[PDB]
């Protein structure tokens, strides 16, 4: 599962986390059925 | 080895195409399934439709 | 042999010509049936193909219909110049070989 | 003229062999199969053997391991020879054609016919 929440909303200096509030809507569900302990980022 | 495909060979011979539906042991989540069915709509009513 | 067709037809004149033709389903219930008619001392010639075409030219007073795993050739207004030969054509699987096996032949006796 | 022609079995000795050749004429060789068809006094139909115009060929269930059958795209023309001569010989022989797609095919092309007869 996949609980996904895209904001492209944000006016402020990057500082630390803002303070605020908001849910996470459901997006992505995959019956993939694998086991999965280990991941990594993709860096640029 | 190879084949003989002719016209003289009869039944029994001619090449058959086979499709096997085979399936996971019932292990992962069920992520196929087959057709379902319909049913119109009633309106205030004591119906379980 | 395994085709079974009439040795002749009788009846009363003024009456419709009604011929069957009834095989197997490998022939006629899954395949399309080929009518041929064949002149006395003349090679056959395919008049029927399909049962949905036809070709140009021939005149519709013969009929031909197709029920069950049988056919039957309804001919009204019987003639004097109707005697001839007719075949019936389609492909067959047999044990000892599968291919396009026809009728042995009809004949007709017009007193 | 589109008509294929073959020569009709002649009298012949025991211990020798038949020739027949069928010749395509009045259309391109390799445009339509070529049959046998056999056709008894007093009987229906019944074939033998097919060629191909350009590919291989089916002989005779009856009839095999005795008749030499093969094709030549050169002059338009095939070559029969038969051997071990019987009484079953004697009927009419008709080396005609079908469709390009065999199956459901149209028999446009016929032949006039050879008429075999064997006796003693």
């Amino acid at each position: 599962k996949i609980y996904s929440k895209h904001t492209p909303i944000l006016v402020r200096e990057p500082e630390d986390l803002p303070q605020g509030f908001s849910a996470l809507e459901p997006l992505v569900d995959l019956p993939i059925g694998i086991n999965i302990t280990r991941f990594q980022t993709l860096l640029a | 080895r190879s084949y003989s495909f002719r016209p003289t060979y009869g039944v029994g011979h001619q090449p058959y195409r086979v499709v096997v539906l085979s399936f996971e042991l019932l292990h992962a989540p069920a992520t196929v399934c087959g057709p379902k069915k319909s049913t119109n709509l009633v309106k205030n009513k004591c119906v379980n439709f | 042999s395994v085709l079974t067709q009439p040795p002749s037809a009788s009846g009363t004149p003024g009456q419709r010509v009604t011929i069957p033709c009834s095989g197997s389903s490998s022939n006629i219930g899954n395949n399309y049936v080929y009518w041929y008619q064949q002149l006395p001392g003349t090679a056959p010639k395919l008049l029927v193909y399909g049962n949905n075409q036809r070709p140009s030219g021939v005149p519709d007073r013969f009929s031909v219909s197709k029920s069950g795993t049988s056919a039957s050739l309804a001919i009204s207004g019987l003639r004097s110049e109707d005697e001839a030969d007719y075949y019936c054509a389609a492909w067959d699987d047999g044990l000892s070989g599968s291919g396009w096996v026809f009728g042995g032949g009809t004949k007709l006796t017009v007193l | 003229q589109v008509q294929l022609v073959q020569s009709g079995a002649e009298v012949k000795k025991p211990g020798a062999s038949l020739k027949v050749s069928c010749r395509a004429s009045g259309y391109t060789f390799t445009s339509h199969f070529i049959h046998w068809v056999r056709q008894a006094p007093g009987q229906g139909l019944e074939w033998m053997g097919i060629i191909n115009p350009s590919g291989g060929a089916s002989y005779a269930q009856n009839f095999r391991d005795r008749v030499t059958m093969t094709t030549d795209p050169s002059t338009s023309t095939v070559y029969m020879e038969l051997g071990s001569l019987r009484s079953e010989d004697t009927a009419v022989y008709y080396c005609a054609r079908a469709e390009g797609s065999s199956w459901l095919g149209w028999f446009d092309p016929w032949g006039q016919g050879t008429l075999v007869t064997v006796s003693s």
